[PDB]
RNA sequence: AAGGUAAGUAU
């Protein structure tokens, strides 16, 4: 890794490790360099640019601060008006500083601290240390360099600028920052180490693996809401295909004693409602919390599982009297919605 | 009996939710002897669960067999 | 440079916050209601009210002497046949979920996916790929129907 | 036990096969009894006729 | 007896006088997993394994 | 004075020296037994 | 709680008879609520779809009286009453909440909005501590509903 | 580390004392899409947190 | 800037013991 | 729901009594419709999915029928698993058509 | 002055 320890911290040290097995650097570095190139790839014939080339560098080449390289060249068609450096957040460019035929391109990965996560005075420093320099080596005397702060997911870029360039590599940044595989890869990596989540918990949940659990004695209710809100469509040659509301149909089903509740929804509910979709939820929900009240304890369910996701919360308001009763969600789609065929 | 043993040692639902910190919500300390202790999402907004979660039988503490003999 | 002093996100001052702004909208429809519901001889005499209700004993017996359909559909034209006819049934979405209420057919939904997967299984502006999906052909109805 | 062991170990018997009854079916024949649930169940009801037919089989023989 | 104390302004200057959610968390490794925000966050103080 | 209802005493109040000696080998204790233990736990006892 | 209820008794189909009961007070439930917020913002949530649900309403105030807010419980209520005014559960519920002055005045506009209800009328004579108050009340009551034996038995202790 | 609150990553300390926050400890930076923007928390000139 | 807990004995004595405390 | 109309009915002998939904059946009459069924199940996996019925384990049959499908869009998370870090090259327009 | 050595195969 580009990650300097400032003495030996060996919880860190492992940490980091793991968090960057695989040689995650340098899949980092190869997966901006190949998305660089694509963005370059697709406008060659509007920047006015003859080829882009993957530059043949060290497979360490991710690793070396000290020193630097090229991994993109773009050879132009006629010229380029090089611009004076600039950082990649200047609006205004001078676009009077020389001329060239080939431009370099280096992407720079650093793992910044706290003191020295500034990425736009990191790339400054990097580009005139590399540019006048005799050890990295560079194929022109004109070219941009990115940088990027993977520890606080920041990015900059400093050096020449031809037209239009500045606005295409803005725009691949910020494309490349938000999504890409590798760097989601370190996201993830970063977040299993912290442990922390995105409010993802894990809860009771039908998969395929505990579906044999299933099959107990204890009574079990699967509800479906697929088929309350539903019309037919139906397209005419002569015409328009024109749709026509029908009668919706709750599934209680049991599969113990095979009882199965259907409830008849009329047409004549939707009339006002600008909010159907949630609206046969709660209907549904109030369903099954009545039918629940109807049957007697000993033939009362004590797990509900639910086809729809949606229809996950409105049991639990529904069944807030209820708390003994576990109200599965399935991640398998049930057949049960085929069933009014 | 490994299906019993996994089930009396496996993680229950209550005691999933109890390892769970929301973060950035800061809690009023809950038990005055030991401020490490910590409900969690356990009764907390932010835990998803609208239904307050139901306590697992298949932790019951029971007595021994031959804390049985001695009764 | 001089750097530009932010507005300090404290979580516990903004939940406290929410709480007194909670407290004082309470305080003001409380007097709103009281406004209201603050405006809305035979009270001690026995004989006087057996008196009115015998009247009224009496007295009852003297008496006694489609185009609804507006919303939008996840689905294409060319998806249907004319020759035959399918249920359109509600998208799954959650109820706290402010989406609009879009339609599709189960049976459209399961080939839309079998396609997707078989493209995706041949498969093995400016960046494409990390910009669509990261960052569905539907029409609505017109009145009647579209 | 012992001895049927070895004989299992030598192979001069075939190894047992689970014993399945109905509360056990879905443990044992699970992810066949959801391609064939029919003859899953055939299957384990023969299985438990059988185990009831060689004890009514000693019963009588005995008596 | 009650709780005869309270760390619930205690607390919040705490988190005033650090800078709030952002300056605590510039500290932090938060940026790094790109997050977009700290609202529906948690934690799990003890890994499933 | 509950019946004049005036300044009559004024009372001085100093923690005992046992009570800090107390304080200091709990604080002694939490640190010396903190060998394989997580820092919130150190951090949670000190605390408390 | 719930204004349906479904009795349970060579036909395919098996048609149940629809029963609404007068009045379903659930006990309070303490703390059986988890997320508050999530739950508020559900109850909310059914309040907007089915605002003539006299359930929706009682589940989204007691949330508020178990969680300690106790005043914006009697504004939803009041709402409640506004968008339900012919259950007689949720105008009970508001002369619960509410203060005891102005739960007088609720079952003064209780009447207003459904006077065949014995069951507020009675409950005005536990709101009136004034025996002169009850007799006001109670023989009002009688103007309405002189046919009900439960209403006429508190004559005698009116005197 | 030590006085952040449990909640956010740190130790939640308690201090009986009286500790100093350098101002090189309440700078931040974020990303938009004018580019990066620093941000301090004490406008008001007084003495360090 | 050290981040040593520096003793308050003459330090924040003009304050009392109540402010802050609601 | 088109053939499999026709596989539940398996003999022009074969009645749905008004009582219940489902046709009367003898038990193997029941496998035989199971095993139809199955097949029938497997056909449109096979069809929309343009793979072989016999490529289908015995594993992956059981989420097929219960209804468990799988994706993947996101196939270059296989970074997750003379060095091969830099031999990868690109290949431009250029190089496709010029 | 330190408490800051990755280990492992191969010549």
């Amino acid at each position: 890794t580009g990650i300097f320890m400032h003495g030996k911290i060996p919880t860190l040290k492992i940490s980091l490790i793991q968090i960057f097995r695989a040689h995650l650097w340098q899949k980092i570095h190869e997966s901006i360099v190949m998305d660089l190139c694509q963005v370059f790839d697709q406008e060659l014939d509007a920047l006015e640019i003859e080829t882009v080339q993957k530059e043949t560098i060290h497979p360490r080449k991710s690793y070396k601060m000290n020193s630097s390289c090229a991994d993109i060249l773009l050879f132009a068609s006629y010229k380029w008006n090089v611009s004076r450096p600039s950082l990649l957040a200047d609006s205004k460019d001078v676009m009077d500083s020389t001329t060239t035929q080939k431009y370099w391109i280096d992407i720079q990965l650093r793992w910044g601290d706290y003191d020295s996560h500034d990425i736009e005075r990191y790339a400054r420093a990097k580009f005139l240390d590399y540019t006048t320099d005799n050890m990295s080596i560079y194929p022109s005397p004109t070219g941009v360099l990115i940088a990027i702060d993977l520890a606080y997911n920041l990015h900059s870029a400093y050096g020449n600028w031809f037209p239009g360039s500045k606005p295409l590599i803005q725009q691949a940044m910020a494309k490349i920052m938000k999504a890409n595989p590798a760097l989601y890869v370190l996201r993830e990596r970063i977040r299993k180490g912290l442990q922390l989540y995105s409010s993802e918990p894990t809860e009771p949940y039908l998969s395929s693996q505990n579906y044999g659990e299933l099959f107990s004695n204890q009574i079990i209710w699967f509800v479906d809401d697929t088929n309350v809100y539903r019309v037919t469509i139906h397209k005419t040659f002569e015409g328009n295909l024109t749709t026509k509301p029908i009668n919706g149909a709750i599934f209680i089903f049991n599969p113990r004693t095979g009882q199965l509740f259907l409830k008849i929804i009329h047409t004549s509910v939707w009339a006002g409602q600008k909010r159907l979709g949630q609206l046969a939820k709660w209907k549904t929900a109030e369903e099954v919390a009545a039918l629940i009240r109807s049957l007697p304890v000993e033939e009362q369910p004590k797990q509900i599982i639910v086809t729809r996701k949606g229809m996950l919360d409105p049991l639990e308001v529904h069944l807030l009297d209820f708390p003994n009763i576990v109200i599965k969600g399935s991640e398998l789609q049930l057949p049960f919605q085929a069933c009014l065929k | 009996r490994y299906r019993k043993m996994k089930e009396r040692l496996g993680l229950t639902e209550i005691r999933k939710q109890a390892n769970r910190m929301s973060f950035g919500e800061i809690e009023e300390d809950a038990y005055q002897e030991d401020l490490g202790f910590s409900l969690g999402h356990l009764g907390k907004s932010g835990s998803g669960r609208v239904r307050q979660t139901q306590v697992n039988e298949a932790t019951k503490a029971r007595i021994s067999k031959t804390l049985q003999r001695t009764l | 440079e001089e750097p530009v002093t932010a507005d300090v996100i404290n979580p516990m001052a903004l939940r406290q916050r929410e709480e007194l702004r909670e407290k004082l909208a309470a305080a003001k429809e409380k007097r709103l209601l009281n406004q209201k519901l603050g405006k809305i001889p035979w009270l001690d005499d026995t004989a006087a009210w057996i008196e009115r209700s015998r009247q009224l004993q009496k007295e009852k017996d003297l008496a006694e002497k489609r185009d609804l359909q507006g919303l939008t559909v996840e689905h294409a034209i060319d998806s249907f046949r004319e020759g035959e006819t399918m249920i359109l049934t509600l998208k799954d979405k959650g109820v706290l979920q402010e989406e609009e209420d879009v339609l599709v057919n189960v049976n459209l939904v399961d080939k839309e996916r079998a396609e997707k997967n078989v493209e995706l299984r041949k498969k093995k502006a400016q960046q494409k790929p990390r910009s669509i999906l990261s960052k569905p052909h539907s029409f609505r109805l017109e009145q009647g129907g579209t | 036990q012992k001895e049927l062991q070895e004989k299992v170990r030598l192979g001069l018997m075939p190894p047992p096969e689970p014993k399945v009854r109905i509360s056990n079916l879905m443990r044992v024949l699970g992810t066949e009894a959801v391609q064939d649930p029919t003859k899953v169940e055939a299957h384990v009801r023969a299985q438990m006729a059988k185990r009831q037919k060689a004890h009514e089989e000693a019963n009588a023989a005995r008596k | 007896d009650g709780k005869l104390w309270n760390l619930n302004n205690y607390r919040t200057d705490m988190i005033q006088a650090l800078g709030g959610v952002e300056g605590i968390l510039e500290h932090t490794l938060f940026k790094g997993t790109y997050f977009p925000t700290w609202e529906g966050l948690f934690w799990e103080k003890a890994s499933g394994f | 004075n509950e019946v004049t209802k005036e300044r009559t005493a004024q009372c001085f109040l100093r923690v005992d020296d046992e009570s800090m000696q107390r304080f200091h080998n709990r604080v002694r204790q939490i640190l010396m037994a903190s060998g394989s233990t997580t820092f919130t736990k150190i951090v949670n006892k000190w605390n408390t | 709680t719930l204004m349906d209820m479904r009795l349970s008794q060579q036909t395919v189909v098996d048609p149940k008879g629809y029963l609404t009961d007068l009045n379903s007070m659930i006990p309070t439930h303490g703390g059986d609520i988890n997320d508050i917020k999530k739950a508020r913002l559900l109850l909310k949530s059914v309040r907007e779809t089915n605002p003539h649900h006299p359930p929706a309403w009682i589940a989204s105030a007691r949330l508020e009286e178990v969680t300690g807010k106790l005043q914006v419980a009697r504004n939803l209520i009041m709402k409640g009453t506004e968008m339900c005014p012919k259950s007689e559960d949720v105008w009970l519920e508001a002369a619960r909440l509410q203060p005891g002055d102005t739960a007088k005045a609720v079952v003064a506009q209780a009447v207003r909005h459904l006077p065949q209800s014995v069951r507020i009328y009675i409950r005005a004579a536990e709101l009136e501590t004034d025996i002169r108050a009850k007799k006001r009340v109670l023989r009002k009551a009688l103007e309405h509903v002189p046919n009900s034996v439960r209403l006429w038995k508190a004559a005698v202790e009116l005197e | 580390v030590f006085y952040t609150p449990k909640e956010l990553g740190g130790l939640g300390m308690l201090s009986m004392g009286h500790v100093l926050i350098p101002q090189s400890d309440l700078r931040w930076s974020k990303q938009t899409d004018v580019g990066i923007t620093h941000f301090r928390s004490g406008m008001s000139h007084e003495e360090d947190q | 800037p050290t981040g040593e807990v520096l003793s308050l004995v003459g330090k924040l004595e003009g304050t009392r013991m109540g402010d802050k405390a609601q | 729901n088109d053939r499999a109309k026709v596989i539940l009915k398996p003999d022009k002998t074969t009645i749905t009594e008004p009582h219940h939904i489902w046709p009367t059946l003898t038990d193997e009459e029941w496998i035989k419709v199971e095993v139809q069924l199955k097949d029938l199940i497997l056909a449109d996996y096979g069809k929309k999915n343009n793979v072989n019925v016999a490529s289908l384990t015995q594993s992956e049959i059981r989420d097929i029928i219960l209804g468990m499908e799988i994706s993947a869009p996101s196939q270059q998370r296989q970074q997750i698993a003379t060095s091969n870090y830099e031999t990868q090259t690109f290949s431009s327009k250029t190089e496709w058509r010029v």
